[PDB]
């Protein structure tokens, strides 16, 4: 009786949280619920931080399914059992990621990242990643990936440009 | 490299890899006849290799 269900803007998604939380004890098969609403008036694109599986490329014992809009078997956007989870976009706002482990394939873990977005033309409190990306301005230096390849997180590191006058400190600036 | 990364590297169009190469850190493989026009109206490209 997992139910976590997230919603707002970015927030995480760990395997953990059903150890954490007391939900399950550690001895007996788990199936949790993650549901992901979004922010009004939005899409989501999971990504996959952390992906492994106890026992790899075995679906009967542990898997990660990302079924969107709500939980049926008609829309079943991609069930991950093998080593590696690529990135889905959703077509809703909401998602009912689970997860499945038998008692011996426990171990089996992963971490996500689900990011709210909206269609290309952009506007305030909105930033603009291509391939249909309107991220949010907070999103931009989040410390995370909240796009492809990392273009929300540029441009955000300014400490000091100098010469004798960057080391006036126990290197040289005290001989 | 571009089957695990299908929805991020092949973009759609000639005109969706010119710009990622100016906005982003990108390495389009485009064909030989179309590197020579863009690579001296733009000078910020140029041709890798053979
Ligand atoms: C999204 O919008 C604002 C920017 O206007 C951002 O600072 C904030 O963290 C976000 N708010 C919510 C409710 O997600
Ligand atoms: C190429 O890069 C330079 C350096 O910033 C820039 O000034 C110029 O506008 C760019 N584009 C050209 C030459 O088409």
């Amino acid at each position: 009786d997992c139910q976590f269900e997230l919603s707002g803007a970015d927030g995480i998604v760990r395997s953990s949280q059903v150890e954490q939380e007391e939900k399950t004890k550690p001895g007996q098969a788990v199936d949790c619920i993650w549901t992901i609403k979004a922010t009004p008036k939005a899409k989501i694109y999971l990504r996959f931080l952390d992906y492994q599986m106890e026992h790899s490329n075995e679906c009967k014992r542990n898997f990660v399914a990302v079924y969107d809009g709500s939980s049926a078997i008609e829309n079943l956007k991609a069930k991950f059992c093998s080593t590696v989870a690529n990135d889905v976009m959703l077509k809703t706002g909401v998602g009912v990621i689970r997860m499945w482990a038998d008692e011996g394939s426990r171990l089996s873990r992963f971490r996500m990242l689900f990011t709210s977005f909206v269609e290309p033309p952009c506007t305030s409190s909105t930033f603009f990643c291509h391939s249909n990306m309107c991220i949010n301005n907070s999103l931009v230096c989040n410390g995370v990936q909240n796009c492809a390849y990392p273009w929300d997180e540029n441009h955000c590191k300014e400490k000091k440009k100098a010469g004798l006058f960057e080391q006036i400190t126990k290197t040289h600036g005290t001989i | 490299f571009m089957s695990s990364r299908r929805q991020s590297v092949l973009v759609k169009s000639n005109e969706e890899g010119i710009q990622r190469v100016l906005t982003s850190d990108y390495a389009f493989l485009m064909e030989s006849t179309t590197i020579e026009f863009v690579t001296q109206r733009n000078c910020n490209l140029t041709q890798i290799g053979g």
